[PDB]
């Protein structure tokens, strides 16, 4: 079986820069026809694998020309000339010329970009899921960079680390940026005792944190 | 324009089979070959195997061959891959992909089955709006089993400033939320609704966010 060995696993570029991502085929891969079926594959976060390359070296319909394959034999490469945002995502080597077909285990793009602090955002339970009996308290921290961030919650001013639930987007295709949100989830008897709620977020952008809050009345 | 259209989602008792549906359409069906692959969530991709829809003839790798089970219906355009007695190693997406000729083996790619493989009942999420010169407004998804939840604001019309965070497991069930960020004079003046389906529960529930009062 061939074996299809990428490197490197992990590749971080700046907005602009070229990049080059290696393929080694563990023997030939030269079809009973000719044609060397080389395809390099791209997949976005969330989203099915879609055709960048065929046959080693040709642009499917309507991908960009700052795509380009190419290699012989062994060893094929993928170059992407001056990357964007929209490049993020993992890349794909495959041979289909020898039964069984064969991917490679991928390669992460990764944009480098000028550092950005979040932009939080509070919200106090819904009235809806109050009536409910629950009462979940959901802080954004959106696009901000690098991917390290530490969000702290207090209740009336005292920290709160039981029953909060984070979650990291993946890097954003317009800005390179992250995000994430954090959930404080309680009971209905246990928010409605207390009365501030505070969301602090500490990131390499500033010594002091970016602090949002609200008060149960009004 | 090419199409594969594969379920969302499929929920599966341990030791049960599930039959997963590719239904072609955009082209002859008979035309081209039809590949299948597994990708373990988070985690590159495996190829399964390719039929022919004119012959039904076959070839599978030797990993899956008693796992699964490739045919068309040719009536009806569509191409099935059946996986037996299921196991969590079989939790995974599916996806269906079309072969253009002497050319790539995956020209289309259809959105991917995420087959769960759990003795869990499906339960739908429970859909909470989120409200306070930009604004942001969200969407609290709680509470749902299987994965995934599909989000889109305005009915995919708000398409940018939108943040969809990957969903969490705690206590067996699933939740995440989405943020959307518009100018403060297109919200609360006209309307921004989050629109959630999940797919495993059949459900699509629309949440307006109003202003608190």
């Amino acid at each position: 079986e061939l074996v299809m060995t990428q490197t490197p696993p992990s590749l971080p570029v700046s907005l602009g820069d070229q990049a080059s991502i290696s393929c080694r085929s563990s023997q030939s891969i030269v079809h009973s026809n000719g044609d060397t079926y080389l395809e390099w594959y791209l997949q976005k976060p969330g989203q099915s694998p879609k055709l960048l390359i065929y046959k080693v070296s040709n642009r499917f319909s309507g991908v960009p020309d700052r795509f380009s394959g190419s290699g012989s034999g062994t060893d094929f490469t993928l170059e992407i000339s001056r990357v964007e945002a929209e490049d993020l995502g993992v890349y794909y080597c495959f041979q289909g010329s020898h039964v069984p077909r064969t991917f490679g285990g991928g390669t992460k793009l990764e944009i480098k970009r000028a550092d950005a602090a979040p932009t939080v955002s509070i919200f106090p339970p819904s009235s809806e899921q109050l009536t409910s009996g629950g009462a979940s308290v959901v802080c954004f921290l959106n696009n901000f960079y690098p991917k390290d961030i530490n969000v702290k919650w207090k209740i009336d001013g005292s920290e709160r680390q039981n029953g909060v639930l984070n979650s990291w987007t993946d890097q954003d295709s317009k800005d390179s940026t992250y995000s994430m949100s954090s959930t404080l989830t309680l009971t209905k008897d246990e928010y409605e005792r207390h009365n501030s709620y505070t969301c602090e977020a500490t990131h390499k952008t500033s010594t002091s944190p970016i602090v949002k809050s609200f008060n149960r009345n009004e | 324009q090419v199409q594969l259209e594969q379920p969302g989602a499929e929920l599966v008792k341990p030791g049960a089979s599930v039959k997963l549906s590719c239904k072609a359409s955009g082209y002859t069906f008979t035309s081209n070959w039809i590949n299948w692959v597994k990708q373990r969530p988070g985690q590159g991709l495996e190829w399964i195997g390719h039929i022919s829809p004119g012959s039904s003839s076959t070839n599978y790798n030797e990993k899956f061959k008693s796992k699964a089970t490739l045919t068309v219906d040719t009536s009806s355009s569509t191409a099935y891959m059946q996986l037996s007695s299921l196991t969590s190693d079989d939790s995974a997406v599916y996806y269906c992909g079309r072969e253009e000729t002497v050319r790539a083996s995956f020209g289309n790619w259809g959105q991917g089955t995420l087959v769960t493989v759990s003795a869990a009942k499906t339960t739908p999420p429970s859909v909470y709006p989120l409200a306070p010169s930009m604004v942001t407004l969200g969407c609290l998804v709680k509470g749902y089993f299987p994965e995934p939840v599909t989000v889109t604001w305005n009915s995919g019309s708000l398409s940018s400033g939108v943040h969809t965070f990957p969903a969490v497991l705690q206590s067996d069930l699933y939740t995440l939320s989405s943020s959307v960020t518009v100018p403060s004079s297109t919200w609360p003046s006209q309307t921004v609704t989050c629109n959630v389906a999940h797919p495993a529960s059949s459900t699509k529930v629309d949440k307006k966010i109003v202003p608190r009062d």
